């Protein structure tokens, strides 16, 4: 789909195309992200 | 002049005549940007070199391959604002034009085949602006030019490196661009060794054997052949003379009948002279002086093929005897002195053990692949990957430059790849050096060290981005159909794009920029590091490179560090300098001829500078003729001296090409020490905007030049008459030769108002000019927020004196009357700014409306329908501005409360707050929202309204804009036609578009008619593509995150007024804390009754010595002073031509200054409005090092007639009468800062603790209650408060029992203690347990 | 733990439990159906290998990361250096009732 | 001025070719520390009794009263040196290589520097705020060793 538009296609593009109504799109969309470990130092300097 | 000089004159004392006018000074980022984009057609850069490095590329078979032509980018869809506004990066599209070419390969080639010659999107890219920032989620951030060491080569040694020894090694180091390395190294032990990468050594041999190679052809190279013959029984023997060079004669070395030279008698220069004068070449000579050396080469006897001495073997006379019996009366052997050429190669020949070629390859694939069975194309293909194939390395012929020069070959360029010549004339160079000819190199030499601008690492990212695509490119080229695979069924620009995010927002440079000061921004675009990959580390980086190097002179500013771990490793530029096309450093300099210097410039380097001789602009000319002294201040060789006059080369320019920026504004630092002129200048750009805009009086008069190139201003891109005014827009007519022919000429600028800055202060903007005016281009229409005139204001100037005051000034500290309180003069803004999400639940969706339960209606009411504040409100902490609620649960409740509700009986409640608060300890301003809800998602109520609002505002806009560009145009079509007849009101009251049935001149008037017609419609069709285009624009809802139906934001406004704590400081060091505010009856004050502005402790200067704030205090008296003789002549009302004498002659007051005015040039009202400007004060322009002089403090002071000394008597505030002694007084120019106390202290009574410690939190933004280091805990240690020292371990961090017990026993006024045990003990012996070991407590 | 996007965060260590119960239950699972040795040998191999290094993970072999690329905070680090127990959180603290 | 003939002297010496470089750079660098020393005996007496006062006499001095002297004095700031720093030469410099310099400096503050002598100031300036930065850790270090000890 990207490459018929150029761009991104959208949840409701794909809605369509996919087969399947927005709910199971923004549902997956809303799940499919991993954790991301305690111990990172989101201070950019070691301190926090 | 030009016109904005004209409105405020800032006098000048430099006396030494510039040459130059500055560049522009942010050329540098943008122009890396513009290689990286800009299409290369043959020196490929970036993007082309990209493409070309990598493409085309094939499949496994012969047929297929992928094949660049070229390449496009689009215009963005979001304009800036809109960017910005949505959180949204800035960027344009890409698009690339490829050709799928296959082959017939049942053909040769037979190129009659599939061609898929077609275009692809992928990607956008983001882009910079005019000014050179880059906006990611609509956030302005910068990326900074680093360095690192050039690559190359790069030799040293160390002193003392095993402690028997206590003696230096040599050894050597180079590089590529790309690919692996290299090291050449020696041992104590005379033997060269190798290694790549830093892997385990090797006999540098080895691999010379590896390169396809025999023994022979190194004897041949590396020495002579000294030979023998042994003529029937006695050895003879060719010589050189210049062989036995300081060499003790082993034998009576004589002649065919001569002694020049005894046995044990040194050869000198004579003896060589004497054989060099009778041509004796051969010698007779003991065959005895064999035994020792070494044999050339193999020899062998015919018949037998076997070696009766193998090469590479020390000689005897058994041996002579066999080898002259074998048919040898000739023996070459190896020259050996370490005078002239001495043993190093078959030192480490007789101890490389590789006896074939394969057993080198195989030793180098071993220790290459150390475990791993060798093969044949194994080996080979290896060592030819690693520094002879192009792929993996190259040198970016910076690179084969540099190795022509470190060889000093003619040639330049190359290939990336190596020779075998190259190789051993470094090994023939090294050994060179090694013997003591040649050196090593320096380092903090600057041609040792070379940038790294943005498109550099912009292409390395993507061409690495290419090897993501390209593997699995090879794969499904290989493996897939042919015929019906098209060349974007196999490509995935997402590892592309993603990286191209990575590095925009992961990597060390991609940074929040400081656009809290204009300095502080564009100084920070100038801002240079060593830091990062390829770079270097604080724990592991040292002294040296944070020193100073002589040659960073005319090339860095040293003056320019943060006051921290960064002491010398952070450094920005200097000012006049420029790159080596390369990545190395040149400035400019004045060349010297006879005595006279040329005017003319020469970019020099670093390493051209030392070889010729140099002169300073601090020189005094001889008019036009030479140096006027003999003994002139020149400098060559890394070093100046005094030498004639005629003997120099160059010269500089200026005085100043050294400094930086915040170096070059500070005044008569030449009077001053270092430290406090660094952390001056550090403090310079942590400034702070006032509400206002006041000028200093004292300058340097580069300001001009910083308030245009930040781009922050408006400027006159072309010169015209003011046309339109407005507080947030101005428009403007185009001269008419500006005015192109095609075009209006009309400019506008809508300007940017109330604004977040990235710092949380407020920007706006404001035209500096009137209407009906006119206007020569490049002139600023509008200042900024701390500028004025297109000029700099971060300061304010005011009034000081010199003295202690009661202990209110006792170290360092600073006391303020009130009056400025009542002028709120140091009076500033700051935005805050929220938000809240609608997201969707399990349970269902977070619902935004007005309806609340529990609601203390005060708060409420300022909340609309939706549940939204009205603008223009004002609020404090807690205060409740949105309503928003979400799908809840229910629960149950013990008995007690049971009852209590039960007789209440309030009932039925299935849904909770989610209600958005202001914090505890706020107060602000209402002012701007915006909502952002899903295209998708309906539009709530407000939100259709606010779009409607947009809508109408944008179209009102828009409508305005075309509609004045109409009349502008109608003006046209009116007078074109008005000298062919006339309709004069046949033409006016019937319609407009009616007119084209009216008198007509048949032949030609139709086409005008009809034409007429065509822009009537075009216009309108414009409009019509405005509109559409526009309110799809606004209307197209939001691309938001899963279940996130739809959001609002909020932004206030805040002030904030001056306060005891917050600091404050001007230029010189010269920071401070206030301790009060003073009223105006206590000010001492003078016999005009006039108080003072400040006090200050006069105590630390002779230990610090900012001394030039005492001259500009002279000044700062003196200048304001004939800004009240004007004042009063004003006043007093007197007339032009009293100050026209006043004036020019307080112009042409000094001794020697390069400028030069006049005043009858100028008509009337420029006077009155340049006096208007100045009755406040005159102000002037010190340069740094050619300021002006005391003399001219002094005849200066006289004419304010004031004393000369500045020091008057003055009485007390509190007493009225009369001090001891005099004081002096006047004016400086003053800062205050970030540093505040608001934003800075706290207090933690009770509140959140941690989770798997229970234990309270840090910092203000989450309530933090303050560390104690645990030497906060020795100190009681050493007093013994074991209560206090039991209370702040246990009760208020980690027993919750014990916190508990306190909270309560106090409410009920009881002060006792109980302790628990501290929660972190067992968490670690369960820890420990999960080690697995039994620890455990022996128990009472 | 979670976040408001339905986001979480978590521990270093949780991973080191869940390759090392995975990969008994691939020994285990082996040991049922009766191999050569040599892939028991690669299994336990393994197996001391995610011991070893979550008593230490960078002790022994190429130290151990996530998609971080930084390595994984093993018991031990816990224990030790500042951010150990000791000086970080046991000797100073945090303190409720203070201010500045 | 007498410090320059000597130095072209000494020049014309080094010319000749008779005296070495190393002892010419102890006989250069000796007598300008004595130019120093003899220009801070200069100010000194110049200023912290530069003051005379009469009081039913002709003439007599004695402390004087000018600001900087006292505050000297006092030992509430200031110091010789300090002093010599505004008003004299203030000594001669090392550069980061640890050499020390031959041409000392001639102006003050009061005057004005050079270009040079400012950059030249430099060096010894980064370096001991390096050192100001960086000798701490050695302390801190060091101690919470004593007390783990003790």
């Amino acid at each position: 789909m990207l490459q018929e538009m150029g761009r991104e296609p959208t949840p409701e593009e794909l809605a369509e195309r996919m087969l399947m109504p927005e709910d199971k799109i923004r549902k997956v969309l809303k799940i499919a992200k991993e954790p991301i470990s305690m111990e990172t130092p989101i201070g950019d300097d070691e301190d926090s | 002049y030009s016109y904005t000089e004209k409105k405020r004159i800032r006098k000048d004392f430099g006396k030494r005549p510039q040459v130059l006018d500055v560049p522009y000074l942010l050329s540098i980022q943008l122009d890396s940007f513009q290689k990286f984009i800009e299409q290369d057609p043959e020196g490929q850069y970036g993007l082309e070199a990209a493409f070309r490095s990598v493409f085309p590329i094939q499949s496994y078979s012969g047929n297929s391959e992928l094949q660049y032509v070229s390449y496009r980018l689009g215009e963005p869809v979001f304009d800036v604002q809109e960017c910005q506004i949505r959180g949204v990066t800035y960027s344009a599209p890409l698009r690339v034009k490829l050709r799928l070419v296959i082959y017939e390969r049942e053909a040769p080639e037979g190129t009659v085949k599939d061609i898929k010659e077609q275009e692809v999107y992928m990607g956008e890219i983001p882009l910079m602006t005019d000014n050179g920032t880059f906006v990611i989620n609509g956030t302005e951030r910068v990326i900074v030019s680093q360095l690192h060491r050039s690559p190359g080569v790069f030799f040293d040694s160390d002193k003392g490196k095993t402690h028997s020894s206590g003696k230096v090694l040599y050894n050597a180091r180079i590089i590529p661009y790309r690919g692996s390395w290299l090291d050449f190294e020696f041992d104590p032990k005379d033997n060269l060794f190798v290694r790549i990468d830093r892997r385990r050594k090797l006999p540098a041999t080895i691999i010379l054997r590896a390169l396809n190679y025999t023994t022979e052809q190194i004897l041949d190279l590396f020495f002579e052949k000294v030979i023998f013959e042994i003529r029937d029984n006695k050895l003879q023997m060719e010589l050189v003379p210049e062989r036995l060079r300081g060499e003790t004669a082993s034998f009576d070395i004589e002649a065919n009948g001569k002694v020049y030279v005894e046995k044990g008698r040194r050869i000198t220069a004579r003896h060589i002279r004497q054989l060099e004068k009778d041509d004796v070449k051969l010698i007779e000579v003991p065959v005895e002086y064999i035994a020792g050396k070494v044999v050339a080469k193999d020899y062998i006897d015919e018949s037998t093929g076997e070696l009766i001495c193998a090469a590479n073997m020390e000689l005897s006379l058994d041996l002579l005897a066999k080898l002259s019996q074998s048919g040898h009366k000739r023996i070459e052997t190896l020259f050996t002195n370490d005078l002239d050429h001495g043993p190093y190669i078959s030192e480490t020949l007789r101890v490389d053990p590789t006896n074939d070629r394969l057993s080198a390859l195989v030793e180098i694939y071993r220790m290459m692949r150390p475990g791993e069975p060798p093969t044949r194309e194994a080996a080979e293909s290896l060592f030819e990957n690693l520094f002879f194939s192009e792929d993996r390395y190259d040198l970016s012929a910076v690179g084969r430059m540099k190795f022509n020069r470190s060889l000093l070959r003619e040639e330049i360029e190359g290939s990336g790849i190596l020779s075998k010549d190259d190789i051993i004339d470094v090994m023939k160079k090294l050994i060179d050096i090694r013997n003591g000819k040649g050196e090593v190199d320096d380092i903090d030499h600057l041609g040792n060290r070379r940038i790294r601008s943005v498109g550099e690492m912009a292409e390395n990212q993507f061409r690495v981005g290419l090897v993501r695509v390209e593997r699995a490119v090879k794969e499904r080229l290989s493996l897939g159909d042919l015929d019906t695979l098209m060349p974007q069924d196999m490509i995935n620009a997402k590892p592309i794009s993603a990286a191209v995010k990575e590095f925009f927002g992961s990597s060390q440079l991609s940074q929040f920029m400081d656009q809290n000061n204009p300095l502080s921004e564009i100084t920070h675009k100038r801002r240079i590091s060593a830091l990062g990959p390829g770079g270097l580390t604080r724990e592991r980086a040292g002294f040296e490179v944070r020193d100073v190097h002589p040659t960073h002179y005319g090339r860095v500013c040293p003056i320019e560090t943060p006051e921290g771990p960064n002491i010398g490793l952070i450094n920005s530029l200097s000012v006049y300098a420029q790159t080596n096309e390369y990545g190395f450093l040149e400035t400019p300099y004045r060349k010297v001829t006879d005595g006279v210097v040329t005017d003319e410039i020469h970019y020099l380097s670093a390493i051209e500078e030392g070889n010729y001789v140099i002169a300073q602009a601090n020189s005094n000319l001889d008019e036009e003729g030479h140096f006027v002294e003999d003994l002139v201040t020149c400098r060559s060789k890394g070093e100046s001296s005094l030498f004639s006059r005629d003997q120099v080369d160059y010269m500089d320019v200026s005085t100043q090409q050294v400094v930086s920026v915040g170096a070059s504004l500070i005044p008569f630092l030449e009077h001053d020490d270092a430290n406090r002129a660094l952390m001056g200048a550090n403090m310079q750009r942590q400034a702070v905007p006032t509400l206002r805009a006041d000028k200093p009086l004292v300058g340097t008069g580069m300001e001009r030049a910083v308030a245009v190139d930040s781009g922050v201003t408006a400027v006159a891109k072309r010169g015209g008459v003011v046309q339109y005014v407005d507080a947030s827009r101005i428009v403007i007519k185009v001269n008419e030769d500006e005015m192109y022919p095609g075009e209006a000429g009309i400019d506008i600028y809508n300007l940017t108002k109330y604004t977040r800055s990235n710092q949380n202060t407020c920007i706006n903007q404001m035209p500096c000019v009137s209407l009906g005016e006119p206007v020569e281009r490049g002139d600023v229409l509008a200042d900024g927020p701390s500028t004025d005139l297109g000029e700099l204001a971060l300061g304010q100037n005011m009034r000081v004196a010199f003295m202690p005051w009661n202990g209110y000034n006792f170290e360092d500290s600073i006391l303020v009357s009130e009056r400025v309180v009542q002028e709120d003069r140091f009076t500033t803004i700051h935005i805050q700014e929220l938000a809240c999400v609608s997201r969707d639940t399990k349970l269902g969706p977070e619902e935004i409306t007005a309806d609340i339960p529990n609601v203390g209606e005060a708060a409420l009411s300022k909340l609309d329908e939706s549940g939204i504040v009205y603008i223009g409100a004002e609020v404090t902490g807690g205060d409740i501005l949105v309503g928003k609620v979400t799908p809840k649960g229910e629960t149950q409740l013990t008995p007690e409360e049971k009852l209590l509700r039960a007789i209440f009986g309030e009932k039925a409640s299935d849904v909770k707050d989610s209600s958005l608060r202001v914090p505890n300890g706020v107060s602000g301003t209402v002012i701007d929202v915006q909502v952002f809800t899903r295209d998708g998602v309906e539009k709530d109520k407000r939100a259709l309204e606010i779009e409607e609002m947009q809508l109408k505002q944008a179209k009102k806009d828009l409508s305005e804009e075309l509609q004045i560009l109409e009349a502008g145009l109608f003006s046209r079509i009116r007078a074109v036609l008005v000298a062919g007849g006339v309709e004069a009101e046949k033409l006016d009251k019937l319609p407009r578009d009616r007119w084209l049935e009216l008198g007509l001149t048949d032949e030609e008037k139709q086409n005008q008619l009809e034409q007429l017609a065509e822009q009537y419609d075009e216009l309108k069709h414009e409009f019509e593509k405005k509109l559409e285009a526009k309110r799809r624009k606004i209307t197209q809802g939001d691309d938001l995150a899963p279940g996130v139906l739809k959001i609002v934001k909020v932004y206030l406004a805040v002030k904030r007024r001056i306060q005891p704590g917050d600091k404050m400081a001007g230029r010189h060091g010269n920071k401070g804390v206030i301790s009060k505010i003073n009223p105006i009856e206590d000010m001492p004050y003078d016999e005009n009754g006039t108080p003072v502005d400040i006090v200050l402790n006069p105590l630390g200067v002779p230990s610090r010595m900012n001394i030039g704030q005492i001259l500009e205090t002279h000044l700062g008296m003196a200048a304001k002073g004939i800004g009240d003789k004007i004042n009063a002549m004003l006043k007093q009302q007197q007339e032009v031509a009293k100050l026209r004498e006043f004036i020019q002659r307080a112009y042409d007051l000094g001794a020697d200054v390069r400028q030069k005015v006049d005043l009858s040039t100028f008509s009337d009202e420029e006077v009155m409005r340049l006096a208007e400007n100045l009755r406040k004060g005159m102000p002037i322009a010190t340069p740094v090092f050619d300021g002006a002089k005391e003399a001219e403090i002094k005849e200066l002071l006289k004419l304010g007639d004031l004393p000369t000394s500045g020091q008057i008597r003055l009485y007390d505030g509190r007493t009225g009468e009369q001090f001891e002694r005099p004081v002096t007084v006047g004016y400086m120019y003053m800062l205050k800062l970030n540093h505040l106390v608001d934003d800075k202290m706290h207090a933690r009574s009770t509140g959140s603790y941690s989770l798997v410690t229970q234990q309270p939190l840090g910092g203000k933004a989450q309530f933090g209650g303050q560390r104690f280091g645990e030497m906060e805990v020795w100190a009681l240690e050493a007093y013994g408060a074991a209560y206090t020292l039991q209370e702040m371990l246990t009760v208020k961090s980690d027993d919750v029992n014990g916190r508990t017990k306190m909270y309560k026993n106090i409410v009920d006024g009881n002060h006792q203690m109980e302790p628990g045990m501290p929660e972190s003990f067992n968490v670690l012996l369960k820890e420990i347990r999960s080690l697995g070991i039994n620890i455990e407590l022996e128990d009472e | 733990v979670p976040l408001d996007g339905g986001r979480f965060a978590t521990s270093d260590l949780n991973d080191l439990y869940r390759r090392v119960i995975n990969r008994n239950n691939r020994l285990k699972r082996l040991l049922d159906l009766a191999a050569p040795d040599i892939i028991v040998r690669n299994e336990k191999r393994m197996l001391q290998e995610a011991v070893d290094a979550l008593l230490d993970n960078g002790r022994r072999g190429r130290a151990i990361t996530g998609s971080n690329k930084r390595p994984l905070k093993s018991l031990a680090d816990m224990i030790k250096g500042k951010q150990g127990r000791f000086r970080q959180n046991l000797l100073g603290k945090r303190v409720d009732y203070s201010g500045r | 001025s007498e410090a320059e003939a000597e130095v072209a002297e000494i020049q014309e010496q080094f010319q000749s070719g008779l005296v070495t470089a190393g002892e010419r750079y102890n006989k250069v660098i000796d007598i300008w520390a004595a130019a120093n020393d003899r220009v801070s005996k200069a100010m000194m007496d110049n200023l912290q009794t530069e003051t005379v006062i009469n009081r039913d006499g002709q003439e007599e001095k004695q402390v004087s009263f000018n600001s900087i002297y006292m505050m000297a004095d006092s030992g509430a700031r200031g110091s010789a040196a300090q002093i010599r720093q505004l008003a004299g030469m203030r000594g001669l410099m090392a550069k980061p290589d640890g050499s020390i310099i031959e041409t000392p400096i001639t102006a003050n503050f009061r005057e004005g520097l050079n270009v040079l002598q400012y950059f030249i100031s430099t060096h010894g300036a980064r370096k001991g705020l390096a050192d100001t930065a960086l000798k701490t850790a050695n302390s801190g270090y060091l101690t919470r060793r004593l007390v783990d000890v003790a």
